[PDB]
């Protein structure tokens, strides 16, 4: 995240941090994700393609912190890891970017609901904000384009919601921009995700419900003006998500 | 493989 504010797990409850181990035993931070249901998990594929295999995972939830263990945390191994059979890579703007992770602990249960760790909402069918919404971002990711390190501490900030036909000008993102994809970005161009967020909620307060709006997929740089943060629109994944939830 | 899209990949 691109300036914005620290903040701890409390404040996204639901927010899942994805690490992958390699072999000789190095564990690395790979991608966020949310709690959607007690046993699942939802991110976005381009996080997981390149190695698909779900032993090589581990999930945690209830944690504010990198590299250090948070109170109440809880620890996972990836059951199942679907990824989404149309998924493309075009320059960068991937098509259909959006993964789910069954979770089961060495214990084989699920997630247990606390002060940290709770779901979050998904939205009815082609159900979103009107464009010019405020919305939150979560995620581990980068502080500065050309920072070398994450952040140890979570961060969160606010976004605004551009509508398709602003995405899609030429001095945007042009045709990148597809209508199952949400943009957003800060006035000043001054927040944004960055690198590490992928795979992270984009919640917006929906008839008095947070729900989860989308899922930080792409974008040019970060914090660059044109050209915002691209999210994968949940709202027109709803059959995919209910149908891959019972596998 | 600076920015958003290309976490986890082989090449970066």
């Amino acid at each position: 995240i691109i300036g914005g504010e620290f903040t701890t797990i409390e404040n996204q409850p639901w927010f899942a941090a994805i690490y992958r181990r390699h072999r000789g035993g190095s564990v690395t931070y790979v991608c966020g994700g949310s709690l959607i249901s007690p046993c699942w998990v939802i991110s976005a594929t381009h996080c997981f393609i390149d190695y698909p295999k779900k032993e090589d995972y581990i999930v945690y939830l209830g944690r504010s912190r990198l590299n250090s263990n948070t109170q109440g945390e809880m620890k996972f191994e990836v059951e199942n890891l679907i990824l989404h059979k149309d998924y493309s890579a075009d320059t960068l703007a991937h098509h259909n970017d959006i993964a789910l992770l069954k979770i089961r602990s060495k214990e084989g249960r699920c997630a247990q609901p606390s002060r940290t760790i709770q779901t979050i909402a998904l939205p009815s069918m082609y159900n979103d904000p009107q464009f010019g919404t405020s919305c939150e971002i979560t995620g581990f990711g980068k502080e500065q384009s050309t920072d070398y390190l994450y952040p140890e501490q979570l961060k969160m900030t606010v976004v605004k919601l551009i509508s398709h036909r602003e995405c899609q000008q030429p001095h945007y993102y042009g045709s990148e921009v597809t209508t199952k994809m949400l943009c957003a970005a800060d006035p000043q161009w001054k927040t944004d995700s960055c690198q590490g967020d992928s795979g992270g909620p984009l919640v917006c307060s929906l008839q008095g419900r947070m729900t989860l709006t989308g899922i930080v997929s792409w974008g040019r740089g970060c914090a660059l003006k044109d050209k915002p943060g691209v999210y994968t629109r949940v709202s027109h994944f709803l059959p995919w998500i209910r149908s891959h939830t019972k596998e | 493989c600076s920015a958003r899209g290309l976490e986890n990949h082989r090449m970066c």
